[PDB]
């Protein structure tokens, strides 16, 4: 299968239960499932990513994204846009910050990623 | 309440997803058509994005080197509103020659669609056109609201008049 | 650092081209016409207008010493230049997109959709460099030896290959190769998303390209058919830039879908930009006084897209001023 | 003679015209508006013989 | 459902409306609309002319011949169909009138109103000039249906000469004369030294063989209303002698028709001279038919070809009557456009029309 | 145009002036045709498709009362005719009363069923009014697929309008109007509609169903005549205002493209 991304999700899920949710994002925001046929693996990933964002306090967002790497930003925006489809409007509020503080280029790069 | 961050994400997308060069095909004898409408050159197409707000409102953005296809899914909640748009949209499309940025028919499962070519992002300014599409999304919702609070307005005035004569 | 609008042109201009002494320039009216402007007064005025052509003119170049100009178009062919013109039948079957001369005006290369660069020896000849190219060629640039040609296409790849004719200049020992006849691939060196612009360094032994990725990439080759000594990509946080040029072997100017030119400075990101904010105080007429003046839209010289940046003035291998062509029509002299 | 005097009640409306007998005569019919005429006499001692009082504001040939 | 189709001719000043098969229009009133729950508040035509006291916001919706007031003209058709004609629009086919060279755009809108807001079962957008020829088929001296001739319309605005070839207008030639009913009403006032004389024009005047002649005939003078004389034949003369009143115009109506004809393709020129039709209230004059022919015969023969002008009983409202005469006949329904077509084939199906 | 007119304005305007100086087929609502003829002394003819249906309810009588003398052998192709002789017209204010009367031709031919239903809803004076809702129910088939059914009871005269909505927009708009009818607080006649299925008084050879309940007060001798020349025009007053509304959308829409097309044509650059 090569879906060891299924071992990356439990960490983030627990990182919600504990309290420090952002820690889980910094976790799953490494080594994401590249485009495939098997979306069922990616869906369970996306499901976690948006669940993580849902319980990160608004005040903590500008501090994370400012510390984040450009790979991480391009990646986080990339999932925000895939997240907007059916998941809350909290995503839309993330989109607002990770654009205003990390530039428009992030979206431009999301526009490429195959 | 959430109408502001929505249109934000739509603008932020469009500003990027609407930056087009002039592009001639590799198929048809020295031609130039919106490469997003043919889609027969993956080299040139980008990644499509959608921007939601709720189960109701959303819009997809399909982008290519020389063209973009922006499609809106407008706020409809009932019966009266569902038709009120379907006649505003069915009207605008019947004027697509003067309203040059409209599609003759929209994308399947969307209310209205714009076909923006590089020819447009030169005839008018890069942003002045972006700023417009946002203003469109604002105004249609606005009219559908006004047209509603004016059929309800008349209904009262009519039904009240006819009854009073008795 | 200082930005002077020369003329705001009537129709969207996609490639400026100035003459030798920079007293005349041509553009593109995004139609079958090409404009030519001479310096009248402080501004500029219309002169020629070249009508010969069927479809829409793309890239244009003006040869310094020869004074001859070349206009490729979606006509599948070019033209060489009151003015007498020579129609040059390029054999390619898909619209021509790009054309640049030669460091010594020996030949000229032409980009196209037909996955082929047409090179032109001289009745006009046209040898077709047509191999490892996959997509439509969006840009090309000459190495300071009129043999090595850099070209960036829409297959996310920037290619460096040889285009040596029998009536051209052989080049010496370079970082690119030793045996380089014709269609000799020196560089795969690629990664972006449509290479909008390629550009060799003044020293020649380095090549920078930029993509719709909103990225710029300075890439230093190592040896003939070996590895790459270091390939440095820089990811920007702005709508992607579509034209660059090396101010010197240590700093490169680039502008695009932004409006302002950015200034990158490679060695092993941002030495500045081009604004009109900061203007504090001086000590000239009295004391604490002196800003700057000489009299709702985007706060930049330009207001649509940039098109190209072409060198305007400079010394040996150093650049002091460059011009910007705009989709908005503005034509600016940026005295860096 | 009896021509321009009969033509008068119609010609005088128009403003554009051996002819000079009519031109320098039909205007003399107009300037002739108890016999007080004092061979131009004849072109008036005949016009004497109320629906002619109206054409007083109709300058023949606008002159 | 094809029942008595509604005929409506909307004019630059006066609108002629009624039902087909009828001898003459049921209403004719001023094409006006007085304005100020504020769209239902108004009054068209004769109503507006009376309500000019409380809020005289009246604005004629037709300028020069074409609609230049959209939402007023819709509001005008609304009240003309529910107030005056009283006809559920969903039960009738509608014949309307357009001027020569009315841009397709103005037809595409007239359709949008009649269908997508009144629900007119069927619609027809007949060109006015051609309807005037249709009305010529009524009288004795014809007996041949041919939509090929020259229309001389003279109301109270400008006098139009319009050539019609095999149904369509040869617009390249449509020459006008800046004199009409207003101008004779005016000239007969100056001779009376205003409605005080418009009546005089309508029930005393006539076109005569020659001014110089008929003035000598007068020496052997209808007095009513108070003294009428010279003006009777002198007034309507202006069409054949422009310089009697307006010293700006020069070319008289007879010669002006010739121009129109001579300035058309040679292969239609034979037909245009053979079928000259008269239209409008100011061509109603007695002998206006003859002195147009007789004068043109002597004007054309100077350059054996014939010429003919038809003067029929129903001249004044030829547009409308021609509409009625056309819309009554069997095949009418076929050439209209059904509301249910406008929906199946778009607005593009309502941009043209047959004959 | 806020409320529809009850009489045929042509006939009226035509006559009021023909009753003046010295010495042609018209349409009306609900499939009615009028023929103002002159075979000097004017004729006039009405023709409803449903006319003979109304003969039983007493139309043929009510008319021979109103136009008493002026009645004439009905013109071939028509149902009923009056013939005003312009030389022996009425005496001076009555002259312009015959006018409206004659222009009310349609109002009258279609007002007998109502009269002989206000009369039973009076004669009904311990509560079997069910044998009237069954037995004494009059029904007019005035339009094509649309009808009026009315039936008296001891205290009310329920009038039911059947209405077909030709379109798919007028239908939705219809509901919005009709609903506002069904709700009237802070009196008068009560409205009751149920578009899907008809009231349990079907089987009358009969889409939307509007029920007015004319209470005793709305047809007192002091005003009953106006009630008829009002209730019978309901469908048209509704369908007209739907069309008016259907058009105010048009204004409020063509105005909107002009905005966009102005914002687009302003977005183009200049000489400056
Ligand atoms: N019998 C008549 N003799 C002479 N003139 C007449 C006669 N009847 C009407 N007119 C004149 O014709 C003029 C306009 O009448 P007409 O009926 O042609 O107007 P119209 O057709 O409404 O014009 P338009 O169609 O351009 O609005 C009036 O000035 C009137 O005096």
């Amino acid at each position: 299968v090569q879906a060891a991304v299924s071992q990356l999700i439990p960490q983030a899920r627990s990182a919600i239960q504990t309290g420090n949710a952002l820690q889980g994002l910094k976790t799953l925001l490494s080594y994401v499932p590249y485009g495939n046929d098997v979306q069922e693996v990616r869906t369970q990933y996306l499901n976690a990513f948006v669940d993580v964002l849902s319980n990160i306090r608004a005040a903590d967002i500008p501090a994370f994204v400012k510390e984040c790497s450009t790979e991480e930003i391009d990646n986080i925006v990339n999932f925000i846009y895939r997240g907007l489809a059916n998941n809350s409007s909290v995503l839309l509020n993330w989109h607002e910050k990770v654009v205003e503080i990390s530039g428009i280029g992030c979206i431009v790069r999301v526009l490429n990623s195959r | 309440n959430t109408l502001r961050p929505y249109l934000n994400a739509v603008r932020s997308t469009l500003t990027a997803s609407l930056a087009l060069e002039e592009f001639s095909s590799e198929i048809v004898e020295r031609q130039s058509q919106p490469e997003v409408e043919v889609g027969r050159s993956p080299e040139i197409l980008l990644k499509p994005l959608v921007v939601s707000r709720n189960e109701q409102e959303q819009c997809l953005i399909e982008s290519s080197v020389n063209s973009v296809r922006f499609s809106i899914r407008i706020k409809q909640v009932d019966e009266i509103e569902r038709i009120l748009v379907r006649k505003f949209m069915q009207f605008l499309m019947g004027r697509a020659e003067s309203f040059f940025i409209l599609r003759r028919k929209p994308v399947q499962g969307y209310d209205i669609s714009f076909l923006i070519t590089n020819y447009h992002t030169e005839e008018m300014l890069k942003h002045k056109l972006v700023d417009f599409i946002i203003e469109f999304m604002e105004e249609v919702d606005a009219e559908i609201s006004e047209m509603k609070l004016f059929l309800n307005g008349r209904a009262r005035l009519v039904a009240e008049t006819y009854l009073s004569c008795f | 650092a200082t930005s002077q609008v020369l003329h705001i042109l009537p129709k969207p201009s996609y490639e400026h081209a100035f003459n030798s002494q920079r007293t005349e320039f041509v553009t593109t009216t995004a139609t079958n016409q090409v404009e030519l402007y001479e310096q009248d007064g402080n501004g500029w005025k219309h002169a020629r207008t070249f009508s010969d052509h069927d479809k829409i003119v793309t890239c244009v170049d003006w040869a310094p010493k020869s004074n001859r100009i070349v206009t490729c178009s979606q006509d599948r062919n070019a033209y060489v230049y009151t003015w007498k013109q020579t129609l040059v039948l390029l054999r390619l079957n898909r619209a021509a997109t790009f054309v640049r001369w030669s460091p010594n005006e020996d030949k000229f290369a032409v980009g196209s959709g037909a996955r082929v660069i047409s090179v032109c020896y001289f009745w006009w000849v046209s040898k077709h460099l047509k191999r490892p190219l996959r997509s439509t060629i969006l840009s090309l640039d000459w190495h300071p030896n009129n043999v090595l040609l850099a070209a960036g296409c829409a297959d996310r790849k920037a290619y460096v290959l040889s285009a040596y004719v029998r009536d051209v200049d052989k080049p010496e020992a370079s970082v690119w190769g030793s045996r380089l006849p014709f269609n000799t691939v020196c560089a795969e060196y690629p990664s972006g998303g449509w290479v909008h612009a390629v550009g060799f360094s003044p020293s020649g032994n380095a090549l920078a390209y930029a993509g719709h990725d909103s990225s710029v990439t300075i890439a230093y080759p190592s040896a003939p058919e070996q590895p790459p000594r270091a390939l440095i990509t820089v990811k920007l946080s702005q709508l992607p830039l579509r034209s660059l040029l090396w101010a010197n072997e240590s700093a490169i100017v680039a502008a695009g879908y932004n409006y302002s030119p950015i200034l990158l400075q490679g060695n092993e990101a941002h030495t500045r930009d081009l604004d009109a904010g900061t203007s504090k105080t001086s000590f000239t007429h009295t004391g604490n006084t002196g800003e700057g003046r000489e009299e709702s839209s985007l706060p930049t010289v330009h207001q649509n897209m940039i098109a190209t940046l072409r060198p305007y003035a400079g010394t040996p291998g150093n650049i002091t001023a460059f011009t910007s062509s705009g989709t908005d029509g503005r034509v600016v002299l940026w005295t860096l | 003679i009896d021509e321009c005097i009969g033509l008068f009640r119609a010609n005088c409306f128009f403003r554009n015209f051996a002819d000079r007998t009519l031109i320098y005569g039909t205007l003399f019919i107009s300037e002739c508006l108890e016999r007080q005429l004092n061979f131009r006499q004849e072109l008036a001692y005949r016009l004497l013989s109320k629906w002619w009082t109206c054409f007083s504001k109709r300058r023949f040939m606008n002159k | 459902s094809f029942n008595v189709p509604i005929i409506m001719d909307n004019g630059t000043g006066y609108s002629k409306l009624g039902y087909a098969g009828n001898d003459a229009p049921s209403y004719v009133f001023p094409t006006v609309i007085a304005t100020r729950t504020e769209d239902l508040d108004f009054f068209i035509g004769n109503d507006a002319l009376k309500k000019a006291s409380a809020g005289y916001s009246l604005d004629y919706p037709i300028r020069h011949g074409q609609i230049e007031n959209w939402d007023h003209m819709e509001r005008f058709w609304q009240q003309s169909l529910f107030k005056y004609l009283r006809c559920e629009p969903e039960d009738h086919y509608f014949l309307l009138t357009e001027p020569p060279l009315n841009p397709p755009e103005n037809r595409e809108n007239t359709a949008e109103i009649m269908f997508e807001s009144f629900n007119c079962a069927g619609l027809y957008i007949a060109v006015q000039a051609v309807l005037a020829l249709a009305a010529s088929w009524t009288s004795s001296k014809v007996t041949d249906r041919s939509l090929t001739g020259t229309v001389v319309d003279s109301g109270d605005g400008v006098t139009h000469i319009i050539p019609v070839a095999e149904g369509y207008v040869i617009g390249s030639s449509i020459k006008t004369m800046p004199l009409a009913g207003r101008d004779v009403t005016y000239f007969v006032q100056s001779l009376l030294r205003l409605k005080t004389a418009e009546r005089i024009k309508e029930e005393c005047c006539y076109v005569c063989p020659d001014i110089v002649k008929e003035f000598s005939r007068f020496d052997r003078l209808k007095y009513a209303s108070i003294d009428v004389g010279f003006e009777r034949f002198l007034a309507p003369e202006i069409f054949f002698n422009p310089e009697i009143a307006s010293s700006d115009f020069l070319t008289p109506l007879p010669e002006l028709v010739d121009n129109v004809v001579q300035s058309s393709p040679i292969d239609v020129r034979k037909g245009l001279y053979k079928n000259i039709v008269l239209s409008g209230g100011s061509t109603l004059f007695k002998n206006f038919g003859n002195r147009l022919q007789r004068d043109l015969k002597r004007i054309v023969d100077e350059r054996g070809v014939d010429v003919n002008v038809i003067s029929h009983k129903r001249q004044r409202n030829a547009v409308w009557f021609g509409g009625s005469l056309l819309a009554q006949t069997p095949e009418f329904g076929s050439y209209c456009h059904t509301k249910a077509d406008y929906e199946e084939y778009g607005a593009s199906i309502a941009r043209r029309y047959q004959i | 145009m806020l409320s529809l007119d009850y009489n045929n304005i042509f006939i009226y305007e035509l006559l009021t002036e023909r009753f003046s100086s010295e010495n042609q087929v018209v349409t009306d609502f609900d499939g009615v045709t009028f023929h103002i003829s002159t075979p000097t002394k004017i004729l006039i003819s009405l023709s409803m498709k449903c006319y003979p249906e109304l003969v039983n309810y007493g139309t043929l009588d009510l008319l021979k009362q109103i136009y008493g003398a002026y009645v004439h052998e009905p013109e071939m192709g028509y149902n009923f005719s009056i013939l005003i002789d312009l030389q022996q017209l009425p005496a001076d204010e009555e002259k312009e009363q015959l006018a409206m009367s004659i222009s009310m031709l349609k109002r009258n031919v279609l007002a007998a069923p109502f009269h002989r239903a206000f009369t039973k809803q009076a004669e009904l004076a311990p509560m079997l009014d069910k044998q009237a809702t069954s037995q004494e129910l009059m029904a007019i088939h005035y339009r094509d697929e649309e009808t009026i059914v009315l039936w008296p009871e001891h205290d009310r005269v329920t009038v039911v309008f059947s209405t077909k909505f030709r379109e798919e927009t007028d239908r939705i708009f219809g509901k919005v109007f009709l609903q506002e009818f069904v709700d009237a607080r802070r009196t008068a006649p009560q409205v009751l509609f149920s578009y899907r299925d008809p009231p349990l008084e079907i089987r009358d050879i009969q889409f939307g169903f509007v029920t007015f309940v004319l209470f005793e007060r709305h047809f007192t001798p002091q005003n009953r005549e106006d009630c008829i020349s009002h209730i019978q025009v309901f469908r048209n007053t509704l369908h007209f205002h739907i069309k008016a509304s259907k058009a105010y959308m048009h204004q409020r829409m063509r105005k909107r493209v002009a905005d966009f097309q102005k914002v687009l044509n302003r977005a183009k650059p200049d000489v400056e």
